[PDB]
């Protein structure tokens, strides 16, 4: 129906395609930062994370601010004591772009427990819209997602939550996934949760719709696979926690596949 | 910052909307003053959407956000100037009438806009003639996109409280779960039968009887040549699903001898 929207969903999928590369953050940054590290980052995200599942948020906000965050650190040098600043405020300004409620400063503030002011998390508020010149709707792995899982005949709740999951764990690690573009991760994790729960691949329609194949996918899908594989032990784990949730169909609690054959 | 800028006159309204005229250039412009709540909330979530949404929107059709300027304290949006809106064109037309001729060529106009704005994942939700903004030249653009969202596909639940009640589709009025794209195009058709009559076609007092006037009229504009009422029962089919597109309604037989009148200013 309209609610899928027949007549534009193309002329949206091209112009997500132009945006999400206009809106790329840069590739190693982190290189360029000389006080903070990807594990803060991971440190961060995860945080953000536990975050969005106190304030019951949309996991649409979580990536929104994640963009938000590597694209401000992309041009401004941050100190490590700042790192969480920065993150509380990316995902205010989320919330106010994507929630219907979203959560009030105050509660922002409470969420770094100590740490700041309310008038350092809302002065940071503004240097953010700043430096991004306040081009927030970014382009999101999420929004892929939702476009690739109406290619799915039937509908999986399984895939479409494991697919989210993989997307999810990919926020964690700026190396590699800097690397890949929004569209590229959904579809790696499309066709690796369609793979693990189904036995099923990339199917040629999405083939079709965007020019992918897994041989364009390759080598997302290999570091995502490994990346599933290691999610046991990496030192972030509250995106498995959440997925252990009956909400997401206990996706993490899946066996990931041993070989994806190809 | 705003020195350039000299204010001419107050044009209405939150915040603050003035006509201005930049002193170096002699550009004419509208200013829309936002106050920041800088000890307490923050940069307004309705200014957050309109800045970034204007930004990727583009078009002769949708009006021109020229500049952000930030203070510490405020922030002003300098838009393209227009002359004035179609709310109080259609007043000043109460007793001439507005010509089929210009009728047509805003319609036509107001499509290619929404069409732009559905293509790029934006629904307006604040349709209304008091939002149109027409020139001396002819060109009428869609305004205000404060209550405007950028949406994903498919959908999901986004604000119910949208769409000023007499522009309001009947799937926002009966709380459906999911509205779309659908729910523009209903404001436009209600906006095309105004613009022939020059009263709003479902002037509701409560939710109930805006729904009744809704069932009554529909089944539950006498001036209008037969192209143009099978555009207008397009636009304002009942169910979402089959309510035409933008998109589609620019293909038409009513635009086939579109033209672009000046209007009688
Ligand atoms: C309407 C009008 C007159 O009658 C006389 C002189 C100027 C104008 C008028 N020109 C305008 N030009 C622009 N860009 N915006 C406006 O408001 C943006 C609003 C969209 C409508 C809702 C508030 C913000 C304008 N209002
Ligand atoms: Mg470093
Ligand atoms: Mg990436």
């Amino acid at each position: 129906g309209v609610n899928e929207v027949p007549d534009y969903h193309e002329d949206i999928h091209t112009y997500l395609r132009e945006m999400e590369v206009k809106c790329k953050p840069k590739v190693g940054y982190m290189k360029k930062q000389p006080d903070i590290t990807n594990s803060m980052r991971a440190i961060l995200v995860d945080w953000l994370v536990e975050v969005g599942e106190e304030y019951k948020l949309q996991n649409e906000t979580l990536h929104l601010a994640v963009n938000y965050i590597d694209r401000f650190l992309s041009s401004m040098s941050v100190l490590r004591g700042k790192l969480q600043l920065v993150g509380t405020a990316a995902m205010l300004l989320a919330s106010k772009f994507e929630e219907i409620y979203p959560p009030e400063v105050a509660e922002f503030v409470y969420i770094t427990d100590d740490t700041y002011t309310k008038k350092q998390v809302l002065r940071m508020e503004h240097l953010v819209l700043k430096v991004l010149t306040f081009d927030l709707a970014a382009p999101t792995i999420n929004q892929f997602l939702t476009q690739y899982f109406l290619h799915q005949q039937p509908a999986n709740c399984k895939v479409e939550s494991l697919a989210m999951f993989l997307g999810e764990l990919s926020l964690i690690d700026a190396d590699p996934y800097l690397k890949y573009l929004p569209s590229v991760i959904a579809a790696a994790a499309f066709h690796l949760a369609l793979y693990t729960v189904t036995g099923q691949s990339w199917p040629e329609s999405l083939v079709q719709k965007t020019g992918y194949t897994l041989e364009t996918l390759k080598p997302c899908l290999l570091d995502l696979h490994q990346t599933y594989l290691r999610a046991p032990q990496h030192a972030q784990q509250s995106i498995r926690e959440k997925y252990k949730n009956s909400k997401y169909h206990g996706v993490s609690l899946l066996n990931p596949p041993e070989t994806l054959n190809l | 910052s705003m020195e350039n800028f000299q204010k001419v006159e107050k044009i209405g309204e939150y915040g603050v909307v003035y006509k201005a005229r930049n002193k170096l250039t002699g550009e004419v412009v509208a200013l829309k003053k936002i106050r920041l709540d800088t000890e307490t909330e923050g940069v307004p979530s309705t200014a957050i959407r309109e800045i970034s949404l204007l930004k990727e929107l583009n078009h002769p059709n949708i009006v021109k956000l020229l500049d952000v300027i930030h203070t510490e304290n405020k922030l002003y949006l300098v838009f393209e100037f227009l002359h004035q809106d179609l709310k109080k064109f259609m007043d000043a037309s109460a007793l001439t009438g507005i010509p089929l001729p210009l009728i047509k060529s805003y319609l036509f106009q107001l499509l290619q806009g929404l069409a732009f704005c559905h293509s790029h994942r934006v629904l307006h939700r604040d349709l209304k003639p008091q939002n149109l903004l027409i020139n001396t030249e002819g060109a009428i653009k869609l305004a205000d996109f404060g209550l405007a969202r950028a949406f994903g596909v498919p959908v999901r639940t986004y604000t119910h409280e949208v769409v000023t009640l007499w522009y309001r589709a009947p799937e926002i009025l009966l709380g459906c779960k999911y509205y779309s794209t659908a729910v523009d195009i209903w404001s436009l058709g209600c906006i095309f039968a105004e613009m022939v009559t020059r009263r709003a076609l479902f002037p509701g007092d409560s939710e109930i009887d805006q729904l009744f006037r809704i069932f009554r009229t529909l089944g539950t504009v006498p001036p209008l040549d037969e192209d143009g009422r099978s555009l207008l029962s397009q636009m304002l089919h009942y169910d979402p699903n089959k309510r035409i597109s933008a998109k589609a309604a620019l293909a038409h037989p009513f635009f086939q001898d579109v033209t672009k009148p000046v209007p009688h200013l």
